[PDB]
RNA sequence: GUGAAACUAAGUGGAGGUCCGAACCGACUGAUGUUGAAGAAUCAGCGGAUGAGUUGUGGUUAGGGGUGAAAUGCCACUCG
RNA sequence: GACCAGGCCCGGGCGACUGUUUACCAAAAACACAGGUCUCCGCAAAGUCGUAAGACCAUGUAUGGGGGCUGACGCCUGCCCAGUGCCGGAAGGUCAAGGAAGUUGGUGACCUGACAGGGGAGCCGGCGACCGAAGCCCCGGUGAACGGCGGCCGUAACUAUAACGGUCCUAAGGUAGCGAAAUUCCUUGUCGGGUAAGUUCCGACCCGCACGAAAGGCGUAACGAUCUGGGCACUGUC
RNA sequence: UUACUGUUCCCUGGGAUUGGCUU
RNA sequence: CAGGUAGACAGUUUCUAUGGGGCGUAGGCCUCCCAAAAGGUAACGGAGGCGUGCAAAGGUUUCCUCGGGCCGGACGGAGAUUGGCCCUCGAGUGCAAAGGCAGAAGGGAGCUUGACUGCAAGACCCACCCGUCGAGCAGGGACGAAAGUCGGCCUUAGUGAUCCGACGGUGCCGAGUGGAAGGGCCGUCGCUCAACGGAUAAAAGUUACUCUAGGGAUAACAGGCUGAUCUUCCCCAAGAGUUCACAUCGACGGGAAGGUUUGGCACCUCGAUGUCGGCUCUUCGCCACCUGGGGCUGUAGUAUGUUCCAAGGGUUGGGCUG
RNA sequence: UAUCCCGCCUGGGGAGUACGUUCGCAAGAAUGAAACUCAAAGGAAUUGACGGGGGCCCGCACAAGCGGUGGAGCAUGUGGUUU
RNA sequence: AACCCGUCCUCAGUUCGGAUUGCAGGCUGCAACUCGCCUGCAUGAAGCCGGAAUCGCUAGUAAUCGCCGGUCAGCCAUACGG
């Protein structure tokens, strides 16, 4: 909790509905390392089907800077917007865990 | 056990009686238009989403639902590259109905009424009943202990107890009844 | 049968708080009786019947007690 | 061919079983039972009965004796020692009778004042620095010892539930197995089976009002003048 | 029975039964 | 001898009122109402309070008047403080209420301790014990120039008999006499003895293993009274009924009878009126389930619906449940 | 390289599972399928990548130093809202 | 320009700091309200070296002072390149 969000409509317009789901999801993978971090970037694309050529997929670009120099890049391609966001999270669970496991080396 | 005190006691644990009562019979009724036994659906299309250009959106913004007859349903799609989508995700929310095309609009079906899938329909109905009269007889259950856990107490007479306890289960009864009324008009709609 | 045992088939043997069932000791059901023949019995079935069995004779434990395979049951038709 | 002389079968609950019990309304699911466990007792034993002498235990000796609970056998018997009990400990605190460093008062051989004041010895008293055990407080252990073994919120992509998480309070918050039960108020719970029709009976679900592990839990062949439901045969029960 | 007041079994101290030499 | 220590054992207590008893509530004092124009007056009748407080909030002398509304003025606004006007007792009087009090009993100031000693004619109250007012006399004093005022508080709750003990004082007694111990007397203190006219310095439960003396003065069954409730009808007709209040229902409310429901009262019965259901065997009532005969119909017919006369006769056998 | 004899495999998952049987006080052991389902599963070795593997080295990479940003006010860009 | 010499200001929101606004004017241009740059006056905000964090720099470098140019009628350039 007490962390800022950032959305980003690149290629389209962003959603209420889809605005829940961004804080949704990235909120259960952060509110666990909730202090160590300040910010959330998010940057949500589309392309293909009736916008462009070639088949249609929807990224969702994720950056965090935490409290302690630590930087996260983050950039997955799923078909839908709502797959896309939730295979990111996982990938920011991941290595966010993998920086506490460093500090607490002992 | 003054009798202000009896009127204290009896007013906080009646109320949370009756604003949980409400909360059963308002959410039993939720359980029995969730089992769709396809008389009208203006509401089951409601809920199937669709994707717009990157965008999550419900049926209802990008068409309009109109039902011409009660085991059917016409959508008339304003874009006809949406229309694809509506077919693809009607399919794959598994309702079990086959939607069809005119090359315009988007055309449903309800099956009509069989004698087996009335009577497993038909148990189901029975069973949310069930629930139902559980639920009320939890509030029973647990009303009554507060009254007996007073009683422990020292707060309360075996005299209070045995009125208010009686008194209680009139207010119940007045609820079951609201059970069966919502059951037996259910019932008729099978035929 | 085996190296020897374990194991295993017959015969002998006659064990058991074993079985059926009289005496004997008990008293589950029902009827009858209920100013009874009888202050708990008669009738028809019923339980145990080599056992923790039954019984005689002669004795022991006496009431703020004794005894009790324990019911507050019994201790001379009398027992919180 | 008379008298005499077993009715049987399927399923479930309780108790293992043979036995014992309220003489005169209760024969049972109660009691006892083999076994299991805890604790006490080293013999001049514990325990029990007695005013005492002494007796039983025992003419026995820890593979024995006394006492409490549980109750064949089979699989198991969980968590809490804060409180209440029991065991052990010994640092200090509180502390009786009694002992006595002393202190104080009454009496008055005398002295003095103007009826009263003071007062030696001796006698008779009161008060009590300090010493003064066990026990209690205190510190640990112990549950087959007495006993106990919780609530309120939110969350899964249809609802509905909540694997998960948060918070409050306790010594700890009920583990296996079982469950409308000999326990379930609502209750003739609900579904299924059985019956032409089943508030009873069997199976299952779990919302266990208020199951639960030796006041034992779940099963269990055999047994029962036990409780309980169904069926064949039989019949004046009808 | 953690109702009141008491009795008994039992534990503990002082005294008698009860003495001697040492630390 | 002393201390500690097992209901192992003994002797006992464990209140009452009560529209039966118990669970509950209450127990004494003050104020208003019920209380019916003196006083007094009950109920498990309706409302609330007391178990004190003040060294000034007492006494005396003396000067003042609050409260509300409007208007004006910096912070300042509805409201602090200040000026003025108008109504005049609408405030306040330590606390509950009633009654009383306006140049005041309310609000300030100055000095003070009568918040005395020894009494007391005569009255109110009233089963008893208690309780209340009090002219006036002496003494020694406070305030006031003086006259005069003061024996606690504007009044009514703020409290506890007796026995025993304790502290201080005392010209009393002193078990042969003188003393002393001890006691008396005077002054005062010590109980939520609140179950409050207080049974003891000191006390809780259970009985379905039970027992005696009594009671229909007192409950459960039945009868009876009552008829809330129940049952069965009637009155009004907003509307429903394709339009149409009354074919059939009839809200909102109203007026009745009946004595089969659950109850209220507790009148008969406690030296006894034996219970639920069932079997057997009756017999009456009608507010009519069928059978007989009619009316209306939103009665085509068949079959109903509603209602009138009518109680002569009839009103099955089984499964579950005591 | 050769001969003789025993056991064992025939794609993966389902599965060493289920039913039944034998043994065992039990825990469990041995024997041992099918439906359905995928077009792979797997072995050796190579090449890179990666490693909170190892060794060596480098850059204002850290350390050390100097001065700033983040705060204040005002330039000016982007988002967002608004239009 | 920093800098040297001399006077004053002595730790103050100040002779630090120059935002915001009014008035009066000028230049460019057909045109200066939205929407240019400057002058003369008068107003004189916040701000007392700055959290968690984070950037540059290893020699004429960092720091600091000012000058020029391009685009350009003019200029919002405190920029860019020197
Ligand atoms: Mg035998
Ligand atoms: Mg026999
Ligand atoms: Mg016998
Ligand atoms: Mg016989
Ligand atoms: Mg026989
Ligand atoms: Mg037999
Ligand atoms: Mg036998
Ligand atoms: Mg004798
Ligand atoms: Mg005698
Ligand atoms: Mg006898
Ligand atoms: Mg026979
Ligand atoms: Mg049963
Ligand atoms: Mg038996
Ligand atoms: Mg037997
Ligand atoms: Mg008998
Ligand atoms: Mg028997
Ligand atoms: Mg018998
Ligand atoms: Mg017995
Ligand atoms: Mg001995
Ligand atoms: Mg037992
Ligand atoms: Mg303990
Ligand atoms: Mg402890
Ligand atoms: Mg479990
Ligand atoms: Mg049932
Ligand atoms: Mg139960
Ligand atoms: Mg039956
Ligand atoms: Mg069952
Ligand atoms: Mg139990
Ligand atoms: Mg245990
Ligand atoms: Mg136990
Ligand atoms: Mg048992
Ligand atoms: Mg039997
Ligand atoms: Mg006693
Ligand atoms: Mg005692
Ligand atoms: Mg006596
Ligand atoms: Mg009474
Ligand atoms: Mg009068
Ligand atoms: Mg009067
Ligand atoms: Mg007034
Ligand atoms: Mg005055
Ligand atoms: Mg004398
Ligand atoms: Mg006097
Ligand atoms: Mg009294
Ligand atoms: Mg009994
Ligand atoms: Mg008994
Ligand atoms: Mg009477
Ligand atoms: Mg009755
Ligand atoms: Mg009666
Ligand atoms: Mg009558
Ligand atoms: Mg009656
Ligand atoms: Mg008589
Ligand atoms: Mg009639
Ligand atoms: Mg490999
Ligand atoms: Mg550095
Ligand atoms: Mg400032
Ligand atoms: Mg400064
Ligand atoms: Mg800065
Ligand atoms: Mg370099």
């Amino acid at each position: 909790s007490s962390v800022k969000l950032i959305l980003q409509g690149r290629n389209l317009e962003v959603s209420d509905n889809v605005r829940s789901h961004v804080e949704d999801k990235v909120g259960k993978s952060v509110a666990k390392h909730s202090h160590l971090v300040r910010e959330v970037d998010v940057r949500l694309s589309a392309r293909g089907g009736d916008l462009s050529k070639g088949p249609k997929l929807r990224r969702c670009e994720v950056t965090l800077f935490t409290k302690r120099h630590g930087v996260i890049r983050a950039e997955e391609d799923a078909e839908s917007l709502y797959s896309s966001i939730d295979l990111v999270s996982s990938i920011i669970q991941r290595k966010l865990r993998k920086i506490k496991d460093k500090v607490s080396d002992h | 056990a003054t009798m202000e005190e009896v009127e204290a006691e009896k007013s906080l644990i009646e109320t949370n009686t009756k604003q949980r009562m409400e909360k059963t019979i308002e959410t039993i009724r939720s359980n029995f238009n969730s089992v769709r036994t396809n008389r009208a659906s203006p509401t089951m299309l409601d809920r199937i989403e669709v994707e717009y250009y990157g965008t999550p959106v419900s049926l209802k913004s990008i068409a309009q639902i109109s039902t011409p007859d009660a085991s059917s349903l016409l959508i008339s799609p304003y874009d006809k590259s949406s229309l694809k989508a509506i077919e693809k995700a009607i399919v794959t929310s598994q309702l079990g109905v086959s939607p069809n095309n005119d090359g315009e609009v988007i055309r449903l079906s309800l099956p009509p009424l069989t004698s087996d899938r009335r009577k497993e329909l038909a148990k189901v109905v029975s069973k949310l009943a069930e629930e139902g009269k559980v639920a009320v007889r939890n509030i029973r259950r647990d009303a009554l202990k507060s009254y007996e856990k007073l009683e422990k107490e020292k707060k309360l007479s075996e005299d209070n107890v045995k009125d208010l306890s009686a008194d209680l289960q009139k207010l119940t009864d007045e609820y079951m009844k609201k059970v069966e009324s919502i059951y037996k008009q259910k019932e008729q709609e099978l035929m």
